[PDB]
């Protein structure tokens, strides 16, 4: 047990359907330090 | 783009006070779940 | 949560909802993080000044919910406690100081679509993600504004905030173990965790694999959503080498 479970961080109704909810990219486009 | 927190591991007058209800609102609303839980 | 909006299904499927048997009332925010082991903050089993003291048999689990109060039958799971591990320097007295507590279910709970648990961060993650202006993700059932509560789980996507920053917000002693995250003034937008979000997780998305690492706790704030105060969270990471022992010792 390391970072968790094998299947952890990718959600069912999302990353596993490659969908994404509605705010992520919101997450993704702070990602650089300006 | 400062690190908000230091990567490392916890090798081991005025309080903090917890975001934590105080005046019982956790109750309001909460419709009653199965019995078989409540034991 | 302040500023926050409803959650998407299945957006948080981690979410855990700290429950209490009787009175039957919302505890507390908490994360799965495998098929039994949930975590929480110290203060939710833990807190002395409010003469709060909880133990296994007093509280449940409820995973996989939306609706704050509604029995969500078929689609959410309500697992039991067999041991309540909390952090042993777990400070209260002062500053909250390694708010954490892990909770081992009795019997392993079954993941579906809305029950599904979240990763910890390894120190590269952590590294590359927990850096001020990086925006992560508050999730939880609690107050809507400090000055009432929201009927399905909210979502509010937040920034870290400099240290110097966190620091000079507060005159409270602030550690190593916890961080602090919201909007400026400056910067217009707003939102915060409130009281009844403690406890949840605040998630990151990594852009090198696509998963979500929980890197913080909902711990404590002065008010909810003030200009010039932070909420602060307890550092995952930081702790992430206890969180192991309890998992490996007693796993
Ligand atoms: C909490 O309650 C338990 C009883 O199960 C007790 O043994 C423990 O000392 C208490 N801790 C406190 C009051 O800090
Ligand atoms: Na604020």
């Amino acid at each position: 047990f390391g970072s968790g479970e094998a299947d952890c961080g990718l959600r069912p109704l999302f990353e596993k359907k490659s969908l994404e909810d509605k705010t992520e990219r919101e997450l993704l486009e702070s990602y650089i330090d300006g | 783009g400062e690190p908000g927190a230091p990567i490392d591991y916890d090798e081991y007058a005025e309080v903090a006070q917890p975001k934590l209800y105080q005046r019982g609102e956790g109750g309001n609303g909460m419709e009653p779940i199965p019995e078989d839980y409540l034991q």
